[PDB]
């Protein structure tokens, strides 16, 4: 995304230990009266858990 | 073309920086980003 | 339906412009009774663009994907009566959303 | 470039690049060495309960810990945001002025040229009546430029543009002014009555500052409005010495006896009038350029002296027809056979143009409208009323909803050639008089008169009154023998 | 001659209005002590509004209020209150334009203006529309189904469409279009698209949309709705009783989404066509258990689950008939429809 205020393009990262999937992402202009730079984003992550030695049974 | 889907309509659309987040032939508020022919690697196990 | 019948039970709340009038002002400066008369429930609905955006049954799945409250307009019936019953008022005002029961008799489900 | 360092730099090499190992928590030199703090704060475990109200909240004026090493940013003034906002809402047009009738000037320029193309394509009249036009204006613009310091009394209106056209037609003196005037207006031939087009989309937008809007055909034609401005026009111009026998003509002749009564004899005989005392023997010229603005009774618009001639002679001539060529019940047959019917087109223009519901002659056919005459109106609507239009905006929820609506009433369809051509028609109401071989025939010629009054008045200006004005002026006129 | 579509070219109509009222608030106020923009609303603030209907009709049938007032007008009289406020509206009267002057000096003389302000105007736009409006009247006053809705279909696409006759025209023209539509699905696009469920009225001066034929949804019943909920009753009758049915629980679930609001909130034809809807609904249940003891010799058939099922309903319907007729419902000839359902439970023994 890019902030006029910063003069930057700037990017949300993802912290994790793992890798996942980004399984859908939705749009979210909902509720809104205009909101026409489409603020709101919804992003889903597959994180696939194979067992594994120490995973419960 | 960017593609984005009407999550209660089914109708595709590519909405872009100058339109409203909107669904074009229903008016609904939400959509889903459509997949596209985009090259992933996958080790079979 | 119990909702109803509790504010039925409530009843009033009366209070006094202070008596005056200028017996005016000890025999009160008139009543003003007030009180709710009916409670109504509205099933979920979403105007967009406020007025003039022909209004469209709302269901769960978009509270979920929206990450919203799945509210129903709640309403009730309020009484302002005047000295007693000298004038009657009545005013349906809207109180916000309610959030309402899936599957209950107030869910599109 | 900006510099490195609104924070740290590694003071032992001279390497102004920084890491961060956010595992690590530490900041480190980004290509050579060392800690660049051991410190890392604020990442708290699990014991938020959270009683801290923390009014505080940042706010972008206490800095910010800075955990970007990583900048670039500028100077700033503070919060560039009111200044940002009103860069977006600053591309408008907030003009007026000199520059704004500069453009102002400029769309009217080009409505104009598409006007004359569609000119060509409807009576394909070569380079010639394209070129002609060009200089026309070419000629018109001279005169704008050496005024204007801040002179901003353009003339124009929706009428100028056709005066235009009309002159140059003259010079090269192709058509009629009615004629011209209902055929536009019966199929749109004109772009003048919409000022959408241009391609202005943009011309539109520049708050074409107060000009511009006053485009489109704001409205119709007054008695005068239409001849008046063309004699500005032709004064604007100096018309009359740089063009050639303007308002001429024999086709107006023509196109008038065809019109209704069309008699094989009346041609000659009003063109025998003409000859008589209207102007000499000679084919009336385009007026000149009234120079001054209180346009008086010039009446000297050529046509309009035709017209009158016209029914002058059809009067005087049917009414001491001593040989009596022209039959009693001949007469009211004309009269008869004439009363409404159809038309290969020009018919159904004449009340579309009726329809401008100005002085009530055409007002009541409104009403009466033959039957079909009412369906294909609703079929000259449905095809040239569609440009109509294309809110803007104003949810592109109401246009959803305006598209779901025209869906709902679909309106539309939810020997052929009926409307027979012009010349049929024609054909088929001289032959509807074909048997040809006191005071009630005075009576049918005064009721004739009145009706012709109401057809040529109708395509033009009429003056209920100037009309018969003028009528009244070369009546004086004649008895000068 | 019909009701055009459009906001009345504002030009000389407002400064006409201008010179109206404010002569009107001036002899206004030396009448009122004949007895001890703003002038326009300030008009409709010292004489009021009407309330969702067309006249203050109400009654006239309670308080006497004597009213001899005693021909109290001496033409001396009258001359005396009329001779200063005349002089007050010429200082306007002169930045006026020459038209609005003897306008003003006929309506202050009492005369009427026989020039209709959509007999004038000359717009292009405007002017054709008249046209049509016009041509729709003459040709639903001969039935001509074909062409009326032509011209309809047209009059819509064209800019200058209030709902208006838009839809007091475009339910009958679906009537008497034997061919698609059922004004019901035009009735409930306009229920949708006049809901406005928006509690208001008075306050600025409403002179493009006064008309209680569009507007409502916060009291002011709409009329469209109350036609869409009834004509959908009728809809629902016509081969009924003579899982693809639904339509006469479509419009109870319909009319409940309602339940007090704007419409049941506001009493009536709501409340009274529901449980006309409602009776309707028990009567069919009565025939499709009713011929010869429900069909035929008895029932057997496990007791009668469908007479109580049919009871709770007699039962139910005369709650929504009293609550109709409790708050202060007139609509309802109650004499009659207990009569009725007192007869018809009888076919239910
Ligand atoms: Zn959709």
């Amino acid at each position: 995304y890019f902030d006029d205020t910063l003069n930057k393009t700037k990017i949300k990262t993802y912290h994790s230990s793992e890798p996942a999937y980004i399984e859908e992402v939705n749009l979210i202009g909902d509720e809104s009266n205009k909101f026409q730079e489409l603020q709101t984003v919804s992003i889903k992550y597959r994180i696939r858990r194979t067992p594994q030695i120490g995973d419960k049974f | 073309t960017l593609k984005y889907i009407c999550a209660e309509c089914s109708s595709k659309l590519s909405l872009s920086r100058t339109d409203a987040v909107r669904c074009k032939d229903c008016g609904h508020r939400i959509l889903l980003k459509a997949r596209t022919k985009r090259l992933v690697q996958f080790e079979a196990r | 339906g119990l909702l109803n019948l509790g504010v039925k039970d409530i009843g009033e709340k009366v209070i006094f412009d202070g008596k005056p009038l200028n017996s005016n002002s000890g025999y009160l400066g008139n009543k003003l009774s007030v009180s709710v008369e009916q409670v109504s429930i509205a099933k979920p609905m979403s105007n967009d663009g406020v007025s003039s955006a022909v209004e469209r049954k709302v269901y769960p799945s978009e509270s979920r994907q929206r990450l919203t409250s799945y509210r129903g307009k709640l309403l009730l019936k309020l009484k302002w009566s005047v000295n007693n019953g000298e004038e009657n008022l009545f005013e349906v005002r809207d109180c916000g959303g309610l959030p309402v029961m899936l599957q209950s008799n107030r869910c599109h489900l | 470039m900006s510099t490195f360092i609104r924070g740290p730099i590694c003071g032992t090499d001279n390497c102004p690049s920084r890491l961060w190992r956010i595992i690590d928590g530490r900041r480190t030199c980004q290509y050579g060495h060392v800690m660049e703090g051991d410190v890392e704060f604020n990442d708290d475990e699990d014991d938020l309960n959270g009683l801290g109200a923390g009014v505080i909240t940042r706010r972008l004026n206490l800095t910010t810990n800075a955990t970007g090493s990583f900048q670039s940013s500028q100077l700033t003034n503070s919060q560039l945001l009111q200044q940002q906002q009103r860069q977006s809402h600053k591309k408008f047009k907030k003009l007026i002025g000199h520059e704004a009738k500069l453009l102002f000037l400029k769309s009217f320029q080009f409505i104009l040229k598409r006007q004359i193309r569609w000119l060509i394509t409807e009576m394909r009249f070569p380079k010639e009546f394209e070129h002609v036009a060009k200089i026309i204006w070419l000629k018109i613009l001279k005169t704008i430029n050496d005024q204007p310091q801040e002179e901003l009394k353009l003339q124009l209106h929706m009428t100028s543009t056709i005066s235009i056209l009309y002159l140059a037609s003259t010079h090269l003196s192709l058509p009629v002014y009615t004629c011209d005037y209902i055929k536009w207006i019966c199929t749109a031939k004109m772009p003048y009555f919409q000022a959408s087009e241009i391609l202005p989309k943009s011309w539109r937008i520049q708050l074409p500052n107060y000009y511009v809007s006053i485009l489109e055909g704001s409205i119709s034609p007054f008695n005068g409005q239409l001849y008046n401005k063309i004699a500005l026009t032709c004064g604007m111009i100096h018309f009359k010495e740089f063009f050639n026998s303007e308002i001429s003509c024999q086709g107006l002749l023509l196109k008038l006896v065809m019109q209704c009564a069309l008699p094989p004899e009346f041609y000659f005989y009003t063109k025998q009038v003409i000859e008589f005392e209207e102007t000499d023997i000679r084919n009336l010229t385009l007026w000149e350029r009234t120079d001054e603005r209180h346009t008086g009774r010039v009446s000297n618009h050529a046509e309009l002296r035709v017209l009158s001639y016209f029914m002058l002679t059809i009067n005087w001539m049917l009414s001491f027809d001593r040989d009596r060529q022209y039959p009693l019940k001949w007469i009211l047959s004309l009269t008869e056979s004439l009363t409404q019917r159809t038309t290969t087109s020009e018919s159904i223009g004449r009340n579309i143009v009726k329809v401008v519901y100005p002085d009530k002659p055409t007002s009541s056919d409104y009403f009466q409208w033959s039957e079909e005459e009412t369906l294909e109106f609703l079929k000259w609507m449905e095809k040239q009323f569609l440009p109509t239009q294309t809110s803007m905006e104003m949810t592109i929820d109401q246009k959803i909803a305006r598209r779901k609506l025209y869906k709902i009433f679909p309106l539309d369809r939810e020997d052929s050639t009926h409307q027979l051509t012009f010349i049929e028609d024609l054909q088929e109401r001289y032959a509807k008089q074909t048997p040809f071989f006191p005071p009630a025939r005075k009576e049918a010629i005064g009721r004739l008169l009145t009706h012709i009054a109401s057809q040529l008045l109708v395509d033009f200006a009429i003056s209920k009154e100037q009309l018969k004005d003028c009528i009244s002026r070369i009546k004086n006129a004649c008895l000068h023998r | 001659m019909f009701e055009v579509p459009i906001t009345l070219t504002n030009r000389k109509f407002a400064q006409r209005r201008k010179l109206k009222y404010q002569y009107i608030n001036y002899i206004s106020r030396r009448f009122d002590r004949i007895s001890k923009s703003d002038e326009e609303r300030k008009f409709w603030k010292k004489y009021e509004k009407p309330e969702k209907s067309f006249e203050i009709w109400r009654t006239v049938s309670s308080q006497n209020k004597q009213p001899i007032n005693k021909q109290k007008m001496t033409y001396h009289n009258f001359k005396k209150i009329e001779k200063i406020p005349l002089r007050k509206m010429e200082i306007p009267l002169l930045h006026c334009t020459k038209e609005n002057k003897l306008y003003f000096q006929s309506i202050s003389r009492g005369l009427e203006p026989l020039k209709t302000s959509t007999s004038e105007v000359r717009n292009y736009r405007t002017r054709h529309i008249v046209t049509l409006t016009d041509l729709l009247h003459l040709n639903v006053s001969r039935h001509n189904w074909s062409l009326a809705y032509k011209i309809f279909a047209t009059l819509i696409r064209i800019p200058g469409v209030q709902i208006k006759s838009l839809w007091g025209i475009g339910v009958e023209i679906l009537d008497n279009l034997s061919n698609s539509s059922s004004g019901l699905d035009f009735l409930q696009w306009m229920c949708q698209i006049y809901s406005s469920k928006s509690r208001f009225v008075q306050n600025i001066n409403y002179r493009s949309i006064v008309p209680p034929f569009q507007t409502g949804s916060r009291t002011h019943t709409a009329k469209f709705a109350i036609t869409y909920l009834w004509s959908s009753l009728i809809n629902c009758q016509k081969s009924m009783e003579p899982t693809e049915n639904d339509l006469l629980q479509e419009l109870i679930d319909k009319i409940s989404e309602w339940v007090l609001t704007p419409p049941f909130m506001e009493d009536a034809e709501v409340w009274f066509i529901y449980a006309s809807c409602h009776l309707l609904k028990a009567d069919t249940l009565s025939r499709q258990f009713v011929n010869d003891n429900k069909n035929n010799d008895l029932i057997g058939l496990d007791r009668d689950i469908k007479i109580n099922q049919v009871i709770k309903h007699i039962h139910y319907v005369r709650t929504f008939l009293k609550i109709c007729l409790d708050k202060g419902g007139f609509a309802v000839p109650s004499r009659l429809i207990e009569n009725q359902l007192k007869s018809f439970e009888s076919r239910l023994y």
